[PDB]
RNA sequence: GGAUUUUUGGAGCAGGGAGAUGGAAUAGGAGCUUGCUCCGUCCACUCCACGCAUCGACCUGGUAUUGCAGUACCUCCAGGAACGGUGC
């Protein structure tokens, strides 16, 4: 089996190894985990600093992304194919 | 034609003109909101043109939200828990409905994280003292009606009904 | 709206026809532990059901009380009959059929060949429930206990077998001391072994043994429940013996026991109502304790396999002559294959093609028999399309409004123009 | 195994950007199939402004994050 | 053989593609070539330096193995090895 | 293939993952620093070139900053551990 | 003899992968490739320091797991 | 097919010091409640060393440009600094 092709063309949000999360649309992949993702958004986690600050995502959109593997943790889905 | 999630699940669902997460309802002729949850929290901006929306009400928790757009639709009263939904919204496209009265624009005060009104095309437009009450009423909103504040009325409207 | 009357009507229909769905249930056999059980929830939310519809049918007499007297008037009344019927003549087009008021709870109330699982509970899952080491009401999972208990204890010196034996005492020696750190893994231990007695039980009632649980520890466990002939009595609590009744009654108001020690009534309540209700349940589990114990041994005695398989429960001139073994294949009648040139051509021409060529659109023809690919059929067929005429009356009009040197006009603009005037 | 194109940036003053916030220039003289660089006239540059000139070193190609041509090539 | 990413990549060269490197350090420029193991040499850089110092540098070369990802241009969304 | 089959178990016995070997022989537990400081004591089932190890009977213990740090500890039953994440593996543990 | 083959004849068992980035991913496996990357269902993920999010599939690259928690009713003599 | 650009990881951990400063509604221990005293967890303000310098985004006022294009970002001056990351 060849199971991330079953995940293809869907939303998917995409775990990187600093914390960053890629929700795109996972085009295409390749043996080392290499992402292509359409209309991907990036999302950091922003540390608070204080005592009373709230803790927020900021998010970038970014494009037609091509993700190197050796930056990717784990994916998973957000949505049908659009 | 009521809204429910079918028109959710095959509607237009893509990057919009200003880079965010868009889902298109034009020309539904929606008359109720319900059902949005649906949307799975992926949306950045959800349009509604062409809806008989008689009131801004049944929005449920949805985080990412940054723009409703509710031009030309037929808001004459507007839901007031709309702040505990919609944390983190920045525009509110109010175009074109019948807003009449200064205390209908009450519940807008509710949201800290607003930042960009419109709410041309409205009779409560029409009244006297109306502007300065928008931002003497609701002080985080940065640009109203695309005029941007300034300091004199932000003066003129802590000045005024003291 | 007719409350005395209508309401208490229907919610007594509905009570009797869930009587009757799982007096069904109960007179149908059963033939697995899973779907056993599955039936056994299914009824437990019939009951609940059941018990909801019941206390409002109670709640629903207090106004009927008020108007009896107006109601039992039978004679002194007749117009709000009147009144009501010609109300009832109200939208009469409504062209409709309506056989569901008894139908429909009938039909809510059972299940579908496929699911055996009505429609009230047709979402209900037996593996939201049960995990797969328990299968359904046959094992307990104590694999997780037993791994905090290697924690609790601070050292390996001590198996699963070795930790079951622990869980068949009952009200012997303990395992450490009842004071120490023992109590946060009894109060853990106990909520799995008390969720999961109700779970593989559903059919009786939680509160009945809740309650009778409470009874018996008020009045017995904690008034003396244990004698000898420091035999004499021990309270759990305070962890020790007493020589006679009289100072154990007059030690139950004593500051040590209610208040001045670490281990009194106030502080150490909840761990020994969960210390006696570890043991009850236990008890009433006794048979399902001795099957996981069972398993455990028949577990650990299996080779790897069986540990994996219990985790998984000539005539060749003549055929060269006839034209046999031949490389053939027709596209058209299925992509099947063909031994022979002949029977290539007689399945090319064949029910199969035919029937595959008019499940694909493309009608066949006479030109259009040896065609195998489909790119070509369609240019057959296009140039096949009634060869080029269709053209008898594309030109009679007889226009008069010329009367000169201009009469053009098509068949469709002169019918046009004849119709129009 | 496929050598990088480096052949531009042969015999062209460089300026790498190696790992840890690390800065050093000079004229790449060669490079391997590892991105392994040879640098003559290597000045290495650290967060104080003054620069040590260390000569010819060979980078490790796996601590190159990047590397700027200050020549035209 | 070579997957299709890395053909994707080869496919934005020429064009303005985003590197981010492992660094944080943004590099916006046109990807003058791509290599297989995603090597790649931009003219005409934008560098954002990770703490918002945009300098502008010129024929610059980044190790693939340094690179987080590659914001391609969008305008290679229809492209038929994405299909 | 078979000769390579005979070349790991006489590198397996002779070389530096004899004590994973030695693991499997007498069944002793090991001690395995991880990368993010977790000491793992259990067995070795069975290990690999890349010291993938199948584990059992494991007490994970680290250290938490809550002061002064606790060592708290963990006991996982069976468990498999990715090669890349030891450090060190120790044949013979005192305690 | 590689014990990623031993990780391959696994499927439809719920382990709790504990990641590189201090995550933890409590999910049956529905596929592990010969590179060690598993796809789960069923998940339960939680992040460092984070709230257990929970999600319909995950599929976790091979190099970013640290270990697995395998279940205790698994017989490995007949899995290797 | 674990030795520099992807998959057997170079990742883990901690936020400077002081002050008869302030709070743990329901959640610390000890001097065996309550009141008090002591000690290994935050936020707000003040002081030293607004932790420091940098650039980007951003708000007020003044000010310039009236221009037909497919874009990291776009006038300048001054004040304030809520945000991001870089090196110490």
């Amino acid at each position: 089996s060849s199971k991330m092709l079953q995940h293809i063309d869907y939303r998917m949000r995409c775990i990187l190894q600093d914390g960053r999360i890629f929700i795109g649309t996972f085009k295409a992949f390749d043996k080392h985990m290499n992402l292509i993702l359409c209309d991907c958004d990036e999302f950091r986690k922003i540390k608070p600093k204080n005592s009373k600050q709230a803790e927020r995502e900021e998010k970038r959109v970014l494009g037609l992304v091509l993700l190197r593997g050796e930056n990717l943790v784990s994916m998973t889905v957000e949505g049908p194919p659009p | 034609v009521k809204l429910t999630a079918e028109l959710i699940e095959q509607a237009a669902q893509y990057t919009n003109a200003v880079r965010d997460r868009e889902l298109d309802l034009r020309g539904y002729k929606i008359p109720v909101i319900e059902n949005l949850g649906a949307t799975l929290d992926q949306f950045d901006a959800i349009d509604f043109s062409d809806n008989e929306i008689r009131k801004l009400d049944g929005f449920p928790l949805l985080r990412r939200l940054k723009t409703l757009l509710v031009n030309n639709n037929r808001i004459c009263r507007i839901g007031e828990g709309l702040d505990q939904a919609l944390p983190c919204l920045t525009e509110l496209i109010l175009t074109n409905n019948s807003l009449v009265e200064l205390g209908d624009l009450d519940p807008l005060a509710s949201l800290k994280s607003l930042t960009y009104l419109s709410i041309l095309r409205n009779p409560v437009t029409n009244k006297k003292h109306y502007r300065l009450y928008v931002i003497y009423k609701v002080p985080q909103v940065r640009v109203l009606d695309f005029q941007k504040v300034k300091l004199k009325e932000r003066q003129e409207a802590e000045k005024m009904f003291k | 709206m007719e409350t005395i009357l209508e309401q208490q009507r229907r919610y007594h229909e509905e009570k009797e026809r869930l009587m009757d769905v799982m007096a069904k249930e109960m007179l149908t056999k059963k033939s697995t532990l899973r779907d056993q059980i599955n039936s056994d929830h299914r009824t437990r939310a019939m009951q609940d059901r059941y018990m909801e519809v019941s206390g409002n049918l109670r709640d629903l007499y207090d106004d009927k009380d008020g108007l009896r007297k107006e109601e039992l008037n039978a004679i002194s009344g007749p117009n709000e009959f009147a009144e009501f019927y010609n109300r009832l003549k109200q939208i009469k087009e409504f062209h409709r059929k309506h056989p569901n008021e008894i139908c429909v709870p009938m039909s809510v109330e059972f299940e579908e060949l496929l699911k055996a699982r009505e429609n009230p509970s047709e979402e209900a899952q037996n593996l939201v429930e049960f995990t797969d080491e328990e299968g359904y009401g046959r094992y307990l999972d104590l694999h997780d206990c037993y791994l905090k208990y290697i924690n609790l204890k601070a050292s390996e010196k001590l198996d699963y077998i070795t930790y079951l034996s622990i869980f068949d005492q009952l009200f012997d020696i303990p395992k450490e001391r009842k004071n120490a750190e023992y109590k946060r893994y009894l109060e853990m231990l106990l909520e799995y072994l008390q969720d999961y007695t109700d779970r593989v039980k559903p059919l009786q009632d939680q509160n009945e043994l809740f309650g009778k649980i409470q009874a018996e520890f008020e009045k017995k466990w904690e008034n003396g429940t244990f004698p000898g002939w420091e035999e004499r009595a021990q309270r759990l609590f305070s962890t020790k013996g007493k020589s006679l009744e009289s100072l154990d009654t007059s030690l139950f108001a004593k500051n040590p026991k209610s208040k001045g020690t670490k281990r009194d009534t106030e502080r150490n309540k909840d761990i020994a109502f969960l210390e006696a209700q570890i043991y009850e349940y236990v008890e009433i589990l006794g048979e399902q304790r001795h099957l996981t114990h069972e398993n455990v041994q028949r577990k650990q005695a299996r080779t790897g396999e069986e540990r994996e398989e219990e985790e998984e429960e000539i005539p060749y001139w003549l055929y060269k002559l006839h034209g046999l073994n031949i490389n053939y294949n027709c596209e058209i009648c299925g992509n099947y294959t063909y031994r022979g040139p002949k029977a290539f051509q007689r399945h090319f021409a064949e029910w199969r093609h035919a029937h595959g060529m008019r499940c694909l659109g493309i009608p066949n023809t006479a030109h259009f028999a040896n065609v195998t690919q489909i790119e070509d059929a369609v240019s057959l067929w296009a140039k096949l399309k009634l060869q080029k005429a269709s053209e008898r009356w594309q030109p009679d009009t007889e226009e008069e409004y010329e009367d000169s040197s201009g009469n053009v006009v098509n068949k469709k603009t002169y019918e046009d123009l004849k119709r129009q005037g | 195994a496929h050598p990088p194109e480096l052949k531009k940036f042969m015999d062209k003053k460089l300026s790498l950007k190696l790992n840890g916030g690390r800065h050093v220039q000079g004229i790449l003289r060669g490079f391997d199939p590892f991105m392994n660089l040879v640098i003559d006239e290597c000045v290495e540059m650290a967060t104080s402004g003054q620069q040590n000139n260390i000569g010819m070193v060979v980078i490790r190609g796996n601590s190159i994050i990047m590397l700027e041509a200050l020549e035209r090539v | 053989s070579i997957g299709v990413p890395i053909k994707v990549l080869h496919e934005a060269e020429g064009h303005i593609v985003t590197c981010e490197t492992n660094t944080g350090e943004v590099y916006r420029g046109k990807l003058i070539e791509a290599e297989d193991n995603m090597n790649c040499q931009m003219s005409n850089i934008t560098v954002t330096y990770r703490d918002g110092r945009v300098a502008q540098l010129e024929q610059v070369y980044i190790r693939g193995s340094k690179i987080r990802f590659l914001i391609l241009p969008d305008m290679l969304k229809n492209a038929p090895m994405l299909k | 293939p078979e000769e390579l089959q005979k070349r790991e178990e006489e590198e397996f016995n002779t070389g530096p993952l004899s004590v994973l070997t030695q693991s499997v022989k007498n069944n002793t537990q090991v001690l395995i620093n991880c990368r993010n400081n977790k000491k793992l004591l259990g067995r070795v089932k069975a290990f690999d070139r890349h010291c993938n190890m199948v584990l059992e009977n494991v007490k994970e213990m680290w250290t938490e900053v809550p002061s002064k740090p606790v060592n708290k500890d963990r006991y996982i039953s069976k468990m498999f551990l990715r090669g890349d994440s030891v450090i060190v593996v120790l044949r013979n543990p005192l305690i | 003899m590689k014990l990623v083959r031993f990780l391959m004849k696994l499927s439809h068992e719920t382990v709790t992968i504990e990641l590189k980035n201090g995550t933890q991913v409590h999910g049956t496996i529905t596929g592990v490739d010969v590179s060690m990357n598993t796809h789960l269902k069923a998940v339960k993920m939680t992040l460092k320091n984070r709230e257990p999010v929970q999600l319909e599939t995950l599929s976790i690259r091979g190099n970013n797991i640290r270990y697995f928690i395998l279940p205790d009713s698994l017989p490995l003599d007949t899995l290797l």
